[PDB]
């Protein structure tokens, strides 16, 4: 049971004299404050305000603003004098099997309201963690009580939900933000917090977070307290990501000199920077499409690199896979250059 | 014929199968076991398939 | 009780070969805190008898008695699996590769019960019970991770002995904490020594030429040499130097399968070869053994440039056989690609 | 005043209103008209009309006696070992006066979710009380039902609905709901529901509620799959061995937030009906299946999808 | 008009109607013959006692 | 059968007397199948 | 239409408490003559024959002979709420799937309309016909139950042996041997305590006690009991209630693996 | 019946049936389908094993069953049905009841001396292949001819995934 | 700084055993008028309200309003070893997170003291307006537990109706529909209580077994119970304890749908 006093204590929890909760400093309160997914919140208002709210399936990458959004809709639809009596918010953190479906949800969905007459709502967080038969019971509960209560399933991956549960609900994908619109918010927080960031550090922040607001705040805040100024080298060293200069030098070694010297240099750089072969493969793949190669050379490199990345997954010798990565470039681009 | 049956070996090895083969015993034509009786307990599986 | 187990040595002093390794294992036992052992080597090398000698050196003579018990373990997917087990008062012996992908359903549980017995049984001889793991090379990745966590959890409780043929499939975490005991195959002279000793103890005499022929035909497999010597004993009461060593039936069947592959390259012959391979598969012959025998019997008729391509094709389709589930597809795919390549070679 | 879902509002009430699986539906029709239906297990994909067919069969068989001669137990009920041994057995032994050839029906919906011990208890009580009661089970994967249960029943197989049948039922719903539409929106609704009638009806209702008109952009705005025009253009670029434009489309899809799983699924679904030669289609399907298996195993990056596009480009650029 | 399943409509009432496994049904029929013989012997002994 | 509750004391205390004693009704309707249970 | 009005249901509650563990289901074979309850236990060794006259009820009406099978545990559920001074009605339609029981509490208006589904027996009345019993014994009920209590303390198999003086109860157990004898107590003040024997020929049988515990858990229903025992027939234990019907209880004797000479 | 099925509520059932084994005077039958139980259970019992019956005998028995119901069939369809049902007599009888009382498979005439029209096609609808194909289409006739149009391509895909 | 002086340990014993598994925690909020406790089941289907007056305690003294929330597993384990006739005191600090329960000596030789932690939850004032109810009845307390046990042991949901005759309890279970009707003139002799109504319009609702039986678990707190029902306003069972203060339960009826054609 329980697992609710921690969040209630956590909401007004800060040292307030030394700590700087940058992520919790700027939070939307209603649907008119979260300036993102304007189509989604507009059609959610259009569904609620005309008394035709359907079963909702909110999914997407985490940190996109799903739980706070549906909290805003639940608070704007139901007043605080009737909120707890007819809104039931559960999740898969409290799991003792599948009893929660035939217990709290089945009891809540099958009874009328207590104080103020209306329709009730069930919030279900991380619904992808449920088992298949738990979803098979949930879809029956939704099917036979669709008039009385509506359901809102908040999941991370849509592929873990059975097709019938997806069939009962309309789906809303919370995609990553166009990196451009994120910038105004970053200029806002740097103007508020009086920090020194160049445009290259801005580019680093928008390419590391991949459209996530919280991770951007975390990285910016951490680099600010670590150094006091943020450029690409400073954020990438604090993050421990493959630097663009390091990947460019790795590519230069694999394109220019022979097998043995490049292999020794890459091994030295990997032990020096704590670099894995997986992240090297990711950054080199990103470098492949920004470097002017012939189409056959690009096809060969992509096929070989995908094969190496598959081979790394099963737990092979990383040294031999590094040699194969060097070999993939030595087969084509070195003799193309030497011609 | 050889190309077809190479393709079929490709399907059997390098493609995902619907039912997980040799799930409780080993592969076909084995002597050590194969007497995998079904479940006898009322608790659910709680699997992540 | 054939000659292979009637004359199996029971202590480390009665071993005839790897005597330096036998003395090293005795010194290992006398230290009192011997670690998890990873015994490996080819089939018929003598790993099991050395493990039995180690067990008889550790505990008393009571390990020489064995009993069979069946254990029924409930899988977390709620489908009970029953497996056999050879055991004694002091040691357990298990082969969880019989449980398929549910091998971890043995591994996380079975040894745990032994650990339970280690807080249930008290003998004041040694503070552990040896768990023997047969064909640990056939375990999966998660089974080996389960084994790693198991030996971490019950280190002071029970000791582990892992018998395998190849340490290629075992993970480097499982090797980083086990003492490696490599048992190579005995030489020809060692097999001749063992055959002469076993024949003298039975009261017969065999010539040196016949013993050398048996040792050469055994391919450095001591158990196969002993079985072939027993078959030669069955065939003739006295051992003559020109006595015909009888051949393995599935091996000669594989040889005629290879001859039928080589002789004609037609879809009809491909279907009969598929039927022969199905007949071999129904005899519980492992498909990797069938692939190795087919490659061994097909490389005689090949030519020098064809040999490398044929060997690479056989390795490719045997890896596919390991990845897949229905091995006849990969076997006959190798076969058919070989007939196509051989026909293309013979037309030119 | 309440807005009923079109899935339930336009649910078939008679057995002749069910499209698809015409042979099994007709056999159930003649059994409902005649009587003495055996114990059946209907297996198939979701949304194909198994629960609807069983409910219409029991309704036609019983009529006014459906209120007391019918026992329905779905996955939201208990259906435990004690439930099987007590409640189902007393309903089986219960006396119900019925016309000749009519038996009590015990519907066990979602028999996949039924526990193995519950089925093991269900075996004999389904066998002996067959003179007065009958059993109708519905499941998705018949392998989850244990072998004696399948032995004591008759297993009927349901398949995915052909797009013609989904189109006919879509026109039936549209002509009874005043839904403005175009042909591209119909193609989009049929594509978004691969053989599912429930997904087709839900997508039609969601697109009508969200925008009020049925065109392709509205359907894919309310359903948010990777667009089949983009995937078709990517596959066409791979046919012409243009790795640059194909990767441009793939990276655009990747930066839109689509997962690897639905991207490779839509790639397979578009490639299934793509107009190219048979050998090229076979190599494309084989490589898509290999990449899909790699995604399912756990390695799901843009490097894997870029390596696929490239294995697709080199299928054509090389003999 | 019919109201029972064919498994109990064509249920073998006499042991010879079992298809196959003739050794098994022969052993079972014989064994139950000895047990019925023992029951009749017990009844005969009871009536002979009184 | 497995369709009815068969715990050890239940089956003992309700079915030993079938084996150890006679049948009260020996003539008439005898060749039937009473499936043992206790709801 | 079946309608019965037990004016008093204390005897109904006490007889279902007597038969609460032995029989699995109870049948009603209800006609114009009365109410019949012929029930066979789960082991099919004993039999219960409860007969209620039509005149023993307030109103008794039956248009057509009917038969219903209900289960015993549901009857244990309903009859817990029955009082000892109350009116009980049994109601059934002409062709019904259910049986109703109206319990009228001693309050001015407090009705318990307790309804129960029938459970579809395929077995009709099954019992031996009338046949002349060699040994007929009249003997009290309380000391019958006392004897069953002491002998159940003693052992788990009794030999019942009729004699000229009475009927001897013998038992050999691992704790010891328990033997009791019965004599004529006919010259006594109360007719229930009087014991008379109408035995014709000497027979003897081997029986099971716990069965005698359910036999004699019907103690306070009748003042005296009648034992009918003859050669190779079930023991008949007969309780005749005063102007309210009668019940027969049947024991099938234990088989003996007799050894040849 | 089904002694191998032991639940937690069936407490001490093996000990109870062993106490039955020791102190009985009447015959006792144990019926099971788990082959391991005969090695797991301790005690003296006479072993009786029902082997899998011959396919032709059960095929002729089902031919008798359909002949009594005024239905004429071929033995090859029944052999396919019993091979698919691994010689389960009850499963075959129940599916035959469902398939006959629905009106049979298809009205086709085949002259055999070795007359009403025969009723082959039970194994085709057993796997649900009739739900995909038109009732004028044979399975092998579909497989032999070349496939060009999208609809029967979908039919082939549905066939193979239903068998997969 | 809160101090309360509970006169009898039976009151707190029965109050804790009433809310034993209905609730996850108890959040008592103090006031000058008295102490209050309102919270709701984890399934969000039943509400428990409990008001205790200042005059009921021997010494009730407070400074300002404060709410304390304690999980009742620890306090139920502590309170299960408390005397029935003993006199108890409760004491809490102004800002500390630990609450003290002191039980006086039951054997007059050992004063018991114990402490519980505090966890804060979102418990806001559920300000229900007390609408005029169309069905108010008064009825005995032990009888309510008896009838709820009789109903809930057959079916899954109990149907409660209040017509012109009075209250009516029904259950259409899988065994058979049990049903007991109570009337105005029906007065029992067990507790000498007469069922009286103050009803305007008849309402009929259906409820779960478990929460209703958990409501009956608070039987011996009062000799009488008032039941309150309306067409919308939900099921209320209320106990008016001796002196002042009262215990108040809300249960939400199940939704009933019309059958299809
Ligand atoms: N687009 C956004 N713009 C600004 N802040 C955002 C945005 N999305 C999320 N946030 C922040 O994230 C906080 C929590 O949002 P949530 O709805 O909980 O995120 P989520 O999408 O549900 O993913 P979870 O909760 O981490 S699994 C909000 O209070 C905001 O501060
Ligand atoms: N064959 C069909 N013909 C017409 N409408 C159909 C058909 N199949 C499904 N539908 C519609 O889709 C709804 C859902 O169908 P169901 O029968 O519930 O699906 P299902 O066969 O039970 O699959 P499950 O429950 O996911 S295993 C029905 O209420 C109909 O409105
Ligand atoms: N030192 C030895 N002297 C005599 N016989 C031996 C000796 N070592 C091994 N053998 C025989 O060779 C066989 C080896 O088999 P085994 O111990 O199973 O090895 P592996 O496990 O490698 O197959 C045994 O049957 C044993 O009888
Ligand atoms: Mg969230
Ligand atoms: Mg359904």
């Amino acid at each position: 049971m329980e697992t609710s006093a921690l969040k209630q204590q956590e909401q007004p929890a800060a040292t307030k004299i030394r700590n700087l909760p940058w992520v919790e400093k700027y939070r939307p309160q209603t649907l008119n404050d979260l300036i993102s997914h304007q189509d989604i919140l507009s059609t959610i208002q259009k569904f609620i305000n005309e008394d035709r709210l359907p079963h909702l399936l909110l999914y997407g990458p985490p940190g996109t603003g799903k739980t706070s959004t549906i909290l805003a809709c639940a608070k704007q639809l139901y007043k605080d004098k009737e909120f707890g009596s007819m809104v039931l918010e559960l999740n898969a953190s409290d799991d003792r099997g599948i009893d929660i479906i035939r217990g709290p949800i089945l009891s809540f969905a099958s009874t009328r309201t207590i104080f103020k007459k209306g329709f009730k709502l069930v919030i279900l967080d991380e619904a992808d963690a449920m088992t298949q038969d738990a979803q098979n019971a949930l879809r029956r509960v939704i099917e036979k009580f669709t008039e009385n209560t509506r359901f809102c399933l908040i999941c991370n991956y849509l592929s873990k939900i059975i097709p019938a549960l997806q069939s009962r609900c309309t789906r809303f994908r919370f995609g990553p933000l166009t990196p451009e619109l994120m910038v105004p918010r970053l200029e806002h927080v740097v103007e508020e917090e009086k920090v020194d960031i160049s445009e290259d550090g801005m580019k680093a922040l928008v390419t590391l977070s991949s459209g996530d607001m919280r991770r951007a705040l975390n990285i910016l805040q951490s680099t600010n307290m670590a150094f006091g100024k943020v450029t690409e080298e400073t954020v990438y060293t604090c993050t421990g990501h493959p630097l663009k200069s390091d990947i460019a030098n790795i590519l230069d070694w694999m394109l220019n000199q022979d097998f043995t010297t490049a292999y020794r240099n890459i091994t030295e750089l990997k032990t020096l920077k704590g670099l894995a072969l997986h992240d090297i493969l990711t950054e080199i793949h990103l470098f492949v499409h920004r470097v002017d190669f012939p189409s056959s050379v690009r096809i060969h490199l992509l096929t070989k690199m995908a094969d190496i990345e598959y081979r790394l997954s099963v737990g092979t010798n990383e040294k031999i896979q590094l040699s194969s990565l060097i070999a993939a470039f030595q087969v084509t681009r070195d003799l193309i250059v030497a011609e | 014929l050889s190309e077809f049956m190479d393709n079929m070996s490709f399907l059997d090895a390098l493609l995902t199968d619907v039912r997980e083969q040799n799930k409780y015993g080993r592969n076909d034509f084995s002597w050590t076991n194969g007497k995998v009786t079904s479940g006898l307990c009322d608790e659910f599986s709680l699997e992540s398939n | 009780s054939l000659w292979v187990d009637k004359y199996r040595p029971c202590s480390l002093g009665r071993l005839d070969y790897h005597k330096e390794q036998a003395a090293q294992l005795r010194n290992l036992v006398q230290c009192g805190d011997f670690p998890h052992l990873l015994v490996y080597g080819p089939s018929g090398a003598g790993k099991k008898t050395r493990i039995m000698c180690i067990l008889r050196e550790l505990y008393g003579v009571g390990v020489e008695k064995l009993r069979i018990e069946h254990q029924t373990i409930t899988t977390p997917s709620k489908k009970k699996i029953e497996i056999s087990t050879i055991a004694s008062n002091y040691h357990l012996e298990v082969n969880p590769s019989d449980a398929g992908n549910s091998d971890r359903v043995v591994i996380q549980e079975m040894l745990k019960t032994v650990a339970q017995s280690q807080q249930l049984e008290t003998n004041s001889q040694r503070d552990f019970k040896v768990v023997l793991l047969t064909e640990v090379d056939k375990l999966t990745k998660d089974a080996q991770h389960a084994l790693r966590r198991t030996m971490e959890k019950y280190m002071s409780t029970c000791r582990l002995i892992l018998c395998c043929n190849s340490t290629s499939k075992v993970i480097p975490p499982i090797r980083s904490r086990c003492l490696a005991v490599r048992v190579p195959a005995p030489s020809i002279e060692d097999i001749c020594h063992v055959l002469s000793t076993v024949c003298k103890k039975e009261g017969l005499n065999l010539p040196s030429q016949l013993a050398h022929r048996l040792a050469e035909k055994s391919c450095r497999n001591l158990r196969k040499a002993l079985l072939m010597c027993e078959a030669c004993r069955v065939q003739q009461y006295p051992f003559t130097a020109d006595q015909e060593i009888p051949e393995t039936d599935w091996e000669v069947y594989l040889r005629e399968t290879a001859n039928a592959i080589v002789s004609q390259q037609t879809p009809q012959r491909l279907l009969e070869v598929r039927g022969r391979l199905y007949e071999l598969l129904t005899h519980c012959i492992p498909p990797e053994i069938i692939m190795k025998g087919l490659l061994s019997e097909l490389l005689h008729n090949c030519d020098g440039q064809l040999k490398g391509e044929v060997a690479q094709m056989a390795a490719y389709y045997e890896h596919r056989l390991q990845l897949g589930s229905k091995a006849i597809y990969h076997l006959e795919a190798f076969v058919a690609k070989f007939m196509a390549l051989y026909k293309k070679f013979m037309e030119d | 005043h309440y807005e009923l879902p079109w899935v339930e509002k336009y649910r078939p009430v008679k057995l002749n209103e069910i499209v698809g699986n015409e042979d099994t539906v007709s056999r159930l029709e003649v059994f409902a008209r005649e009587g003495n239906v055996p114990n059946i297990i209907i297996a198939g994909p979701p949304g194909t009309g198994k629960t609807t067919s069983i409910l219409c069969l029991a309704r036609a068989l019983l009529g006014p006696a459906l209120k007391d001669a019918m026992l329905e137990l779905n996955a939201s009920n208990d259906r435990g070992i004690d439930v099987v041994r007590n409640k189902i057995k007393m309903f089986a032994q219960q006396k119900v006066t019925l016309p000749k050839g009519r038996h009590k029906i015990i519907i066990l919906d979602e028999a996949d979710s039924m526990t193995d011990g519950a089925q093991q208890a269900l075996r004999r009580t389904m066998e002996i009380y067959s003179k007065t009661t009958r059993f109708a089970l519905a499941c998705n994967a018949s392998d989850k039902i244990i072998e004696p249960i399948q032995s004591r029943c008759a297993v009927l197989r349901y398949t995915k609905l052909t797009d013609a049948q989904i189109l006919t039922r879509l026109m039936n719903v549209i002509e009874k709901e005043r839904v403005p539409y175009t042909d591209d929106g119909l193609e989009a609704i049929i594509f978004t529901a691969q053989g599912d009638m429930r997904q087709a009806l839900n997508n039609l209702q969601s697109t009508f509620s969200g925008f009020g008109f049925i065109n392709s952009e509205n359907v894919f705005k309310v359903c948010d799959e990777p667009h089949p025009l983009l995937v078709k253009e990517m596959i066409q670029h791979c046919v012409n061995a243009n790795i640059d434009e194909a990767y441009k489309i793939l990276a655009h899809l990747w930066h839109l937030g689509y997962s690897p799983e639905d991207i490779i699924g839509n790639i397979f679904r578009v490639c299934k009906t793509f107009q190219m030669a048979e050998y090229l289609k076979l190599e494309f399907i084989k490589e898509i299946g290999y990449t899909h298996m790699k995604i399912a195993e756990g390695v799901n990056s843009l490097l894997q999808m870029a390596g696929l596009l490239a294995r697709l480009c080199q299928k054509t650029m090389a003999p | 008009t019919e109201d029972m399943l064919w498994t109990e409509k064509y249920q073998p009432q006499t042991a010879s109607e079992l298809i196959g496994n003739e050794l098994a049904i022969k052993k079972l029929h014989s064994w139950l013959k000895d047990w019925k013989r023992r029951a009749e012997l017990e009844e005969r002994q009871n009536l002979k006692g009184k | 059968n497995a369709s009815s509750q068969r715990s050890g004391r239940q089956i003992l205390s309700q079915l030993k007397e079938a084996t150890q004693s006679h049948q009260v009704d020996k003539q008439g309707v005898n060749s039937q199948k009473p499936c043992f249970f206790n709801s | 239409m079946f309608e019965a009005r037990l004016v008093q249901g204390s005897i109904l509650k006490k007889v279902l408490e007597a038969l609460k563990d032995l029989i699995n289901e109870a049948c009603w074979d209800i006609s114009s003559s009365g109410v019949n309850l012929q029930s066979m236990d789960s082991s099919h060794v004993s039999l219960v024959q409860l007969t209620l006259r039509s005149e023993g009820f307030d109103t008794y009406r039956c248009d057509r002979n009917l038969a219903m099978g209900v289960n015993l545990t549901s009857m244990s559920k309903i009859l817990k709420c029955a009082g000892n001074e109350d009116i009980i009605t049994l109601r059934a339609e002409d062709n019904a799937d259910t049986l109703a029981l109206v319990f009228e509490a001693p309050n001015q208006e407090k009705v318990s309309d307790y309804e129960m589904k029938l459970m579809d027996l395929d077995v009709e009345q099954l019992g031996i016909p009338e046949q002349e019993y060699s040994c007929v014994v009249k003997m009290p009920s309380g000391e019958f139950a006392r004897i069953c209590r002491d002998l159940s303390h003693i052992g788990d198999a009794v030999v019942i042996s009729c004699a000229k003086d009475g009927v001897k109860f013998s038992a050999s157990g691992e704790l010891g041997n328990g033997n009791i004898k019965l004599s004529q107590t006919s010259n006594v003040d109360k007719e229930e305590e009087a014991v008379t024997i109408e035995m014709n020929e000497p027979v003897q049988l081997t029986f099971a006690l716990r069965y005698l515990n359910f036999f004699t858990k019907a103690t306070p229903l009748s003042s005296t009991v009648t034992l009918s025992m003859s050669a190779d027939v079930p023991l008949v234990v007969e309780y005749k209630i005063a102007d309210m019907g009668h019940l027969k209880y049947y024991l099938a004797p234990k088989i003996e693996d007799e050894e040849g000479s | 019946e089904e002694v191998d099925v032991i639940f937690d509520e069936d407490a001490g059932f093996l000990n109870a049936i062993k106490t039955f084994m020791a102190t009985t005077k009447r015959p006792v039958i144990l019926t099971t389908s788990d082959p391991t139980f005969s090695l797991m259970f301790d005690g003296c019992f006479e072993e009786i094993k029902f082997s899998t019956p011959s396919l032709l005998n059960v095929a002729s028995y089902l031919q008798m069953i359909c002949l009594t119901e005024n239905f004429r069939t071929d033995v090859k369809d029944f052999v396919t049905l019993l091979t698919a049902n691994t010689c389960d007599i009850r499963k075959s009888i129940l599916y035959l009841q469902f398939w006959i009382r629905s009106g049979g498979g298809v009205l086709e005439e085949r002259p055999l001396t070795l007359l009403p029209k025969c009723d082959s096609g039970c194994a085709e609808t057993l796997f649900g292949l009739k739900n995909i194909f038109s009732p004028s289409e044979d399975l092998f006739s579909f497989l032999k001819h070349k496939i060009t149009m999208k609809e029967e391509w979908h039919k082939f895909i549905q066939l193979l995934t239903e068998f997969q």
